[PDB]
RNA sequence: GGGCCCGUAGCUCAGUCUGGAGCGCCUGGCACCAGGUGGUCGAGGGUUCAAAUCCCUUCGGGCCCGCCA
């Protein structure tokens, strides 16, 4: 069993794991960061990565040897650069403390092969939501591709910036989840879908404007999630018309909200297809979807060189040469 | 948004269902197709006015939420395009107009352009009215972002020749194109 | 259903009064109706359309002008002497309206010509590609909007 | 403005390891806000930084920090 | 036909008798809050020591009574 160490560093949510080749995560572990919602010529955030990478690290090496491991795999991107770039230097390091193969690895398409994995999807059109991140990519001509993503602010950050001004403290996910459990008017919102895109600013600006008229808390709440929610599904819907597929996978930190889930499988019965979500463990941001992905890219042959494992901080999904079917 | 063509004694009739969906909010769901059937008539009536061909509009009815309008006996523009290039002149020369007079198609792409005989604008089911220079250029990265997905193989000449037509008929095109650089790569940092 | 007759009268004399004799009809001007398309679509909306003006067939002129305004539209759309066209569903009714206006019977007057096209045109502000019958068919789709 | 930084490891070996790892980061890097020389000198290796703003240079040499620190934080 | 509020930065609304905050943004960096270069205000007419600003007519568009043949 080749072994591999998998580094998540695309977000505020620093992930180390191993995993083998016969399909099984040995080990995995992540931890979050929670930020003051704001920050004027700030520092940056992902020192969190450079701070609690080499506990987790470490912690890894008393749970298995750290000279047990074969490969190593780091989320080269997409994401955040500066920690991209940590979990670059730390997987490096690694790599060559070890003297072992490295591998760059695609933080969206790692995220499709786990939801492939831990479910029974063959090949399915990911949905990946997540606090900046937020598209729909399918696997067409032998190349994840995307074919609708937002223009503006992605779902997460939406209802980030809607808790920051609710006030609801950080994550503010299942806080809007439940205080909208209890909405009531439906808020005229501006529904928007620009072919397979969508925009946020203008949703978040009329909830904006809205509560400058300080409306009802759930009433707003619930208004803002739904019409978030549809134009998700739509896009979804209109993706999967396109692709003409059999599957839908939802992947990403929020589809932690069951009403997404819920809309999702609504959807699904009524076009009489199936559709899953990867569980929390692989639904956020952890290294074990890098480690795996990087022992698919190594199992096949696709070898990587070290010099050129660069990220990119803007990390296209059709620039991975996909070779495992 | 079903279609059911069928053949009146001196009418061609298509009648086209804004099916609700189970994923919304009833209440929502009623609200988007209402607003969503009347704006894509209205739209795609006034585009009429500006010489731009579309199919003839028999009827409407928003409480049924539901459009019969003369049906076409034509093709799509993608199943036609790959075997005709000047398509794409033309689907350039009536967007030229088209968002000269600031009513957006917030949906353009290379599937709801008929060729039977000329070159119809079937759908404005996301119609609007703006003069924002920000919608138009989402509206040229929408279609764009659909030829791309559609014929990545052409995409470059087939672009080039919808340029090529938009600019023989709009004349400002040259601030949208730049204002189209400018927002397709808002990315990351 | 009883069919509707519609007739297209040369040589038309206004007389308010038959409008006061509580008869089932309407008049418009023969030569801005396009043809029997244009009648019917109107007929068939103020059948279906939720109703709107005061009188149905009244409504007839609302829908076959139109325009919701009843005010302009008796002015754009009202009988004028020399050519009309009147609907109606009676006999008798039909036999008054010919006696107190006068005038041939002939339908063949639905036919457009190159000036009723320039008169359509103008009356309803068309200024686009499309062949006129059913540019003017649409136009008298589309009253139910805002 | 100029910026030395001077970094020391128990051994040679690990030294080359950091290295190493660093090198490519130093080279991923699509644009640099400043100039960065980054060199191996037996058991040291040394940053040079030269930059015409601060608050690049400063975030420049935080990351750096970051990043050698969870290098040898690593073993 | 007759009322209503209206019509003010290029997109957002007061400034009415009592005659510029907004926003790609010049002003900070990895959404967040401080600076503003960028309006002289539906059209026309009369009043004016100073008129969107006192009044009238028209132009759309939304809204009430609509008043029909």
């Amino acid at each position: 069993p080749m072994i591999c160490l998998g580094l998540e560093g695309t977000a505020e949510k620093t992930g180390v794991g191993i995993v083998t080749s016969d399909g099984e995560v040995l080990f995995n572990k992540t931890i979050m960061y929670k930020p003051p919602k704001q920050g004027i010529n700030p520092r940056e955030a992902a020192d969190h990565h450079a701070e609690t990478f080499p506990k987790l690290i470490k912690e890894a090496f008393e749970v298995v040897d750290k000279n047990e491991i074969d490969l190593i795999a780091f989320s080269q991107g997409p994401g955040l650069g500066p920690s991209l770039r940590v979990t670059a230097t730390v997987a490096r390091t690694l790599s060559l403390t070890l003297k072992k193969p490295i591998i760059g690895v695609n933080h969206c398409i790692a995220h499709i092969e786990i939801g492939k994995l831990t479910t029974e999807a063959e090949d399915p059109l990911t949905l990946y939501v997540s606090g900046g991140n937020t598209q729909v990519i399918a696997y067409v001509s032998k190349k994840y591709r995307v074919f609708g993503e937002t223009l503006d602010i992605a779902v997460g950050n939406c209802l980030d910036q809607f808790a920051r001004y609710v006030n609801l403290p950080h994550p503010g996910g299942p806080y809007i989840e439940e205080l909208a459990r209890k909405g009531k008017k439906l808020v005229d919102l501006p529904y928007t879908v620009k072919g397979m895109d969508i925009a946020f600013s203008g949703l978040l600006t009329a909830a904006m404007r809205a509560y400058d008229a300080g409306e009802r808390l759930e009433d707003i709440c619930y208004s803002l999630q739904e019409y978030a929610f549809s134009m998700l599904t739509e896009i979804t819907e209109r993706a999967l018309a396109h692709t003409n597929k059999g599957e839908v996978m939802l992947v990403g930190g929020v589809a932690a909200n069951n009403r997404l889930r819920e809309m999702l499988k609504a959807m699904c019965e009524g076009q009489n297809v199936d559709f899953y979500v990867p569980p929390k463990e692989f639904c956020g941001d952890n290294g074990a979807m890098i480690a795996w992905l990087g022992l698919l890219m190594h199992k096949n042959g696709r070898w990587m060189s070290l010099d050129e494992t660069k990220i990119i901080p803007n990390y296209r999904t059709d620039m991975v040469e996909v070779n495992w079917i | 948004a079903d279609i059911k063509r069928d053949s009146y004694l001196d009418f061609d009739v298509i009648i086209k269902e804004r099916v609700k969906k189970g994923y919304r909010d009833e209440r929502l769901d009623e609200n988007i197709r209402k607003s969503r059937t009347a704006r894509e008539a209205r739209y795609l009536a006034l585009v009429k006015d500006f010489g731009i061909p579309a199919p003839y509009i028999f009827d409407v009815d928003l409480d049924n939420k539901r459009i019969m309008m003369s049906y076409i006996n034509g093709k799509l523009a993608k199943d036609v395009i790959e075997d005709n290039l000047d398509i794409a002149y033309k689907i350039g020369e009536i967007v030229g107009k088209l968002h000269k007079n600031d009513v957006i198609h917030n949906d353009l792409t290379t599937s709801n352009f008929i060729f039977d005989k000329d070159l119809y604008i079937i759908d404005f089911g996301l119609g609007k009215i703006s003069n924002l220079d920000r919608d138009k250029a989402v509206d040229l990265i929408v279609f764009k972002k659909a030829v791309l997905s559609t014929h990545h193989e052409k995409f470059d000449e087939i672009w080039e020749r919808f340029l090529e037509g938009y600019k023989s008929v709009y004349d400002r095109w040259e601030i949208i194109l730049e204002l189209m650089k400018d927002v397709e790569r808002r990315a990351r940092y | 259903m009883d069919p509707m007759i519609i007739r297209g009268i040369r040589g038309a004399r206004i007389n308010n009064e038959i409008f006061n004799l509580g008869l089932k009809f309407q008049i418009l001007n023969a030569d801005v109706v396009a043809t029997k398309k244009h009648v019917l679509h109107a007929i068939n909306q103020a059948k279906t359309k939720k109703p709107i003006a005061k009188s149905f067939w009244m409504e007839i002129l609302v829908r076959a002008s139109g325009q919701r305004q009843i005010h302009e539209a008796i002015k754009i759309i009202g009988a004028k002497d020399g050519n009309v066209c009147l609907i109606c569903e009676d006999e008798e009714t039909f036999r008054k309206i010919y006696e107190l206006i006068g005038g041939e019977i002939d339908d063949s007057v639905l036919e457009i010509n190159e000036d009723k096209e320039r008169l359509i045109r103008e009356i309803f502000k068309i200024r686009g590609f499309g062949n006129v019958v059913e540019r003017v068919l649409e136009k008298i789709a589309l009253i139910e909007l805002k | 403005v100029q910026a030395k930084i001077e970094i020391e490891f128990p051994s040679e070996d690990v030294a080359k390891v950091v290295y190493e790892a660093v090198l490519y980061e130093h080279l991923s890097v699509p644009y640099r806000r400043s100039e960065i020389d980054f060199k191996l000198e037996g058991k040291k290796i040394i940053l040079d930084i030269k930059a015409t703003d601060s608050s690049a240079l400063r975030g420049t040499v935080n990351s750096y920090l970051r990043w050698i620190k969870a290098a040898i934080d690593v073993i």
